[PDB]
């Protein structure tokens, strides 16, 4: 990623739900038997109330009648200063957690397939004579066409030309990329794909064509692998440094935009109501 | 420590040691870590205290200022949240149509506090308060709520846990920890060759004494240190500037060297431990080693000052209000 | 999969959820699932993803399967005969160093113990054990109205304003009238209905409202840092965990009776307490533990990561957690030496590079299907039931007040 | 420490030391300008405003008026918002901060230097047949006669009669001690203060006087402490399972003490007022 990944979670407030409204009809109902109750203009009155002690109270639309108002009054405000504690502390809750998944997650979606077509020649630094180039070339020829553009080097050259020269996608070894993402410097490069890997194939010691070791060396691997030796040895070996270890004005642009809609709405009935 | 002699393969032992095996001593009562190195030909003694390496790092004192504005997280938005606060007071008025007293206190003083001097005119007007007043209500919130984290998220330096840690066990160009050189960490740092490459960066940077290293760690020259526990710790109780990071790791006593061919020795480790136990070395620490310990204004004046301001501002405005009442 | 095929008896209306055929072969298996009872050869219906591989490799190779079920059930471990002093194999694997047999096609872990009399071929799929646990729903709902905090606290604080009340009284000289308006001011209600002459009446009011509105939000932040910090989730990680290690009295857990891993956990002598304790909760079937996981019987599962996170996505009602251990791959085996190997060996690799066994995988396997309510649930009962008792009050007083 | 968990809080570290005075007095000075300001019973009513407005939104009165009194009600309205959002961060900030009871620190204490006088009946462990019985009655003559009635049996039988109260201490080699508390029945019980052991001397493997070996296995020992042995083999051992694991009533009786005060000031100031 160029910066900083942000999720504003705009949509993904309660809002718009059975919950919330459910406990808001719920109150007004109660205050609306309270006010009928203590009955024995006013309507309009107990609707201005009702708007203005729900978040803010700084509007005029006091009426006071007896001490039956009070106490439905104060049990509104109760309410709602408990629903708005609540919130609050679910709102802390969700800026705890963070989502920072991924970029694209995805070989053949929509961008590795003609580059040409999109615009942004995004980068495809494979490598030369190797085992992945093969391979890509015999799935599709198209993304080898485009894979000559871009090959500098090893891993190490290619990762710092990447980091913020020129470069952005880099398709190389899974293994040699996991070290390498755990090993970078501020932990600023992630490898966007959330742990997927396409084409699954182990390493291996390449024997010869019959010589009398396979089998030994085989049982003897799997004998490792049984007592438990090869997990100390990555923890000790193979290991990141922090891979593992883990209000905006931008967020502000959806409820700017429902509030131009409230807004709008509001001048419409407006023109409505003053037609007639 | 021992080293090489120069241009040749023998063995040579140089400073303390080198000097108690040249018949020039007999006892080297002073802190001496036992060592498996050095237990080789010389006798020792039953340890007179415990300790282990530790590490010390200098604490940043400054970690809060309560001054700050809606600045750390962003300015921008206040500003947009102002224009769109504008904006709606614009609309409200023009719904309207008290006069401009009307728009005197239409939204700006709903949005600010408890003024009561507004006029409706239809319900869209008292839609448009109520929906001025959520959204108020919701900045406020979010507001809080960044506050609260960024004050749980506050300090995030963390004293490293120990040398196990992997940002210490990674070299990287931010840290110049190093020790003395020639002591007996040097020796336990060699003959455990497993993170060579932090040997290598202190063998470039090893300081040369106790007092130098903490000099230069005071005025931000290192940025850590590796020491005896029970000199780092009293250094660190007495000076009240710095911290020790991590608990403990390859905890050794100190001790009594003595030559192997010496008669002291049966009558001397039965001593310390006839001193050990009728809270005479407890005595003695307690009376030498260990003996000394150690919502603001910010928040509040630096604003007043700014309220200040405004009452070298507004008296005079209030000049050019009677100005304005002059020619109306 | 293993389903009872219809009075027909050959296997039909079947779509998959793209919309294509579905491959199915006839499974002659026996229906008898109890442990002991009389067999029945009846020809059932299998179909899935070692059934899908199979048929590719027929395409790619000439030859015709006739798939046959197992006997016991059991896959297959070392275990000494009753009545005698040796070793003998049984179960699923027992029936390859045997006659019909002629290869396996199974879930079939690479394990050391197994690669002597037999080999297998190029891993088709690398999956490890984790732990797989139950789950609950959280109780940090907010329902009650200080769940959290100290709900009785607040009602001796409650008393603590009916003592400015008092105080009130003491400022009377009008009484009622400021104890309403030291209520409202509680709330920021506004009513403003009291009005006490003395200032020094006035001055000690505002400090009474100013005390109450700093212990409101004291209570607030309080609450606000009990739901933040509440997480009283904190289960088993790995085997290193102390929890785990140290034997427990009160939640059991185990694996499949005598099946590849209670091998492991008799080959690393370090653990012992955990295999001795599981020795005597093992389950018999694979499909018992996960259905008895939900009766709260067994609060652990060990099982490979294969089968655990596909049940996880089906039914959204567990988690699986912890880290991967001791990875290694599946296989399909084989019998001493045999010419079928390296043509078998090269099919799988081919395949394996050429992307058909991700796309079959994903489409058998990763269909994936997977302001609080609760308090707003107990806030709108709460808010009826004192609105009920406000209403009786008030018509008590009405009736008062027309009395009076 | 299993009858009381002693949890510290925010009433516990000392408030309104020397800072709340610093606050009343710029308060009382922003008061004082902005009294100054409307001058150039309305003093009283802009006073009770200002508390209003830094307390919370309550009834005012018709003090404030023209242009200038608008903005200091809008500029005290934003410097309470802020000063409460910043109470609260510092709230939560604080509530991740914790501690717990030590009681005495090391084995001498003020109850411990005399056995007699004090009020409850002290019982604490005297395991003998040891060096926790040698080093008493060798080096503090005056807590054994008190004591040697007292005497358990066993560690695990000391533990479970202080389980069911009647010994009030146990004194023990804190090695088995240490650990035996880290892993009882939830670690509800723990260790007397930082654990200031009083003589530290160490363990050792006895040998025939003048042996041969003596030299050798000296060397072999020292040789396992250089290469992490001792280390990873506690952790493995004898590493314990909660070792590493470590509305306030004291505020609400904090803030009814000053309630009480507040109230007896009142009706005092109103008892002078009337006489005079």
């Amino acid at each position: 990623r160029s910066n900083g990944t942000v999720s504003p979670s705009a949509f993904l407030e309660p809002f718009s739900a059975s919950v919330w409204v459910m406990m808001f009809v719920m109150l007004l109902i109660v205050s609306a038997i309270a006010v009928f109750v203590f009955e024995y203009f006013t309507i309009g009155k107990a609707i201005w109330l009702l708007w203005g002690l729900v978040f803010n109270n700084s509007v005029p639309v006091q009426n006071p009648k007896g001490t039956t108002s009070k106490i439905m009054v104060s049990v509104w405000a109760f309410f709602a200063v408990i629903f708005l504690a609540s919130y609050t502390a679910n709102l802390a809750a969700f800026m705890i957690q963070e989502e920072f998944v991924d970029q694209v997650t995805g070989l053949s979606d929509k961008k590795f397939q003609r580059p040409h077509d999109y615009s942004p020649p995004f980068r495809f630094g494979t490598v030369p004579n190797g085992s992945t180039e093969r391979n890509i070339r015999n799935n599709y020829p198209y993304m080898h066409q485009y894979m000559t553009k871009f090959n500098q080097k090893g891993v190490e050259d290619a990762l710092v030309s990447l980091k913020t020269g020129k470069l952005d996608a880099f398709i190389y070894d899974a293994a040699v990329l996991n070290y390498k993402a755990g090993r970078d410097e501020g932990c600023k490069l992630v490898t966007i794909g959330s742990g997927y890997i396409f084409a699954t194939t182990g390493y291996g010691i390449a024997l010869q064509k019959g010589s009398p070791w396979k089998r030994q060396i085989d049982l003897a691997l799997l004998q490792f692998v049984g007592d438990g030796e090869m997990e100390e040895l990555e923890t000790l070996w193979l290991t990141g440094i922090c891979h593992n270890e883990k209000l905006d004005i931008d967020n502000m642009a959806g409820v700017f935009y429902m509030l131009a809609a409230a807004m709008a709405l509001s001048l419409i009935t407006f023109i409505w109501e003053h037609l007639f | 420590t021992q080293e090489r002699v120069n241009n040749s393969n023998k063995k040579e032992w140089n400073g303390m040691m080198g000097e108690l095996l040249s018949g020039q001593a007999d006892m080297i009562v002073a802190p001496l870590t036992i060592n498996n190195e050095r237990a080789q030909y010389i006798e020792f003694s039953k340890p007179f205290k415990y300790q282990g390496l530790t590490i010390l790092v200098k604490k940043e004192i400054p970690r809060s200022t309560l001054d700050s504005f809606m600045q750390p997280f962003q300015s921008t938005l206040w500003l947009l949240v102002g224009l769109s606060v504008h904006v709606v007071a614009v609309m409200l008025y023009l719904l309207d149509r008290t006069l401009s007293s009307a728009m005197w206190f239409s939204w700006g003083v709903l949005l600010n506090s408890g003024i009561g001097e507004g006029a409706p005119r239809s319900f869209s007007a008292r839609i448009l308060g109520m929906v001025w007043a959520g959204f108020a209500m919701i900045i406020v919130a979010s507001y809080t709520a960044n506050l609260a984290a960024f004050l749980v998220l506050d300090r995030p330096e963390e004293r490293i846990t120990g040398i196990n840690d992997p940002r210490l066990r990674n070299p990287s160009d931010k840290f110049i920890y190093a020790t003395v050189k020639q002591s007996s960490v040097d020796i336990y740092f060699r003959r455990q060759v497993e993170l060579s490459t932090m040997y290598r960066h202190m063998e470039k940077h090893n300081y040369e004494s106790a007092a130098e290293a903490i000099q230069a760690v005071r005025d931000n020259k290192l940025h850590a240190f590796i020491w005896d526990s029970a000199v780092l710790e009293f250094e660190a109780s007495q000076k009240c500037d710095l911290v020790t990071t991590g608990e403990l790791f390859f905890r050794s006593g100190f001790g009594i060297g003595m030559r192997k061919d010496s008669p002291w020795k049966q009558n001397v480790s039965l001593s310390i431990l006839k001193s050990h136990e009728n809270g005479f070395m407890e005595d003695l620490d307690k009376t030498w080693v260990r003996y000394q310990e150690c919502l603001t204004f910010e928040n509040m004046a630096g604003v007043f000052m700014l309220v200040a301001g405004g009452i070298v501002a507004g008296i005079f405005l209030i000049f050019i209000e009677i100005a304005y009442k002059r020619h109306k | 999969y293993v389903k009872p095929t219809l009075s027909d008896g050959t296997c039909k209306e079947e779509f998959t959820v793209n919309g294509d055929p579905v491959k199915k072969v006839i499974c002659t298996g026996p229906n008898d699932t109890s442990p002991g009872s009389p067999r029945h050869t009846v020809p059932q219906c299998c179909y899935g993803f070692c059934i899908d591989l199979l048929i590719k490799l027929a395409r790619t190779m000439n030859f015709t399967y006739e798939v046959h079920l197992v006997a016991d059930g059991k896959f297959g471990t070392q275990e000494r005969v009753n009545n005698s002093n040796k070793k003998e194999w049984n179960g699923m694997m027992g029936e390859l160093l045997s006659g019909q047999a002629d290869m396996i096609v199974a879930p079939l872990t690479i394990n050391n113990e197994r690669a002597q009399y037999i080999e297998f071929s190029k891993p088709f799929k690398y999956q490890g054990l984790t732990i797989l646990v139950k789950k609950e729903i959280p109780r940090s709902t907010l329902d009650s109205f200080m769940q959290p905090f100290q709900s009785t606290l607040w009602l001796l604080v409650g008393l603590s304003v009916h003592v400015v009340a008092v105080m009130l009284y003491l400022l009377d000289r009008t009484l009622s009238s400021a104890m309403w308006f030291s209520w409202g001011v509680l709330l920021n209600s506004g009513i403003g209905e009291g009005a006490p002459r003395s200032f020094s009446a006035r001055i000690l009011g505002m400090v009474w409202a100013g005390f109450a509105m700093i212990i409101v939000a004291s209570y607030t932040a309080n609450l606000a840092a009990f739901l933040v910090l509440d997480r009283p989730e904190e289960r088993i990680t790995g085997i290193n965990d102390p929890r785990l290690r140290n034997p427990s009295d009160k939640f059991i857990y185990a694996t499949v009776k005598q099946s590849s891993v209670d091998i492991y956990f008799r080959r690393q002598v370090e653990l012992s307490t955990m295999y001795r304790h599981m020795e005597k909760h093992n389950y018999e079937s694979a499909a018992e533990a996960i259905q008895a996981v939900r009766d709260n019987k067994l609060h652990a599962f060990i099982w490979d990561s294969a089968v655990l996170e596909f049940e996880a996505s089906q039914k959204c009602d567990l988690v699986t957690t912890g880290e991967l251990f001791f990875r290694s791959g599946f296989g399909i085996g084989m019998r001493k030496d045999s010419p079928w190997k390296q043509n078998v060996s090269l099919s799988i690799l081919k395949s394996h590079e050429n992307g058909f066994m991700e796309d079959l995988d994903k489409t058998w396997v990763r269909y994936q299907e997977c302001l609080t309510f609760e308090n707003m649930a107990g806030v709108f009962m709460l808010v009826a039931g004192g609105i009920v008792a406000g209403i009786f009050l008030i018509f008590i007083e009405i009736a008062y007040k027309r009395h009076k």
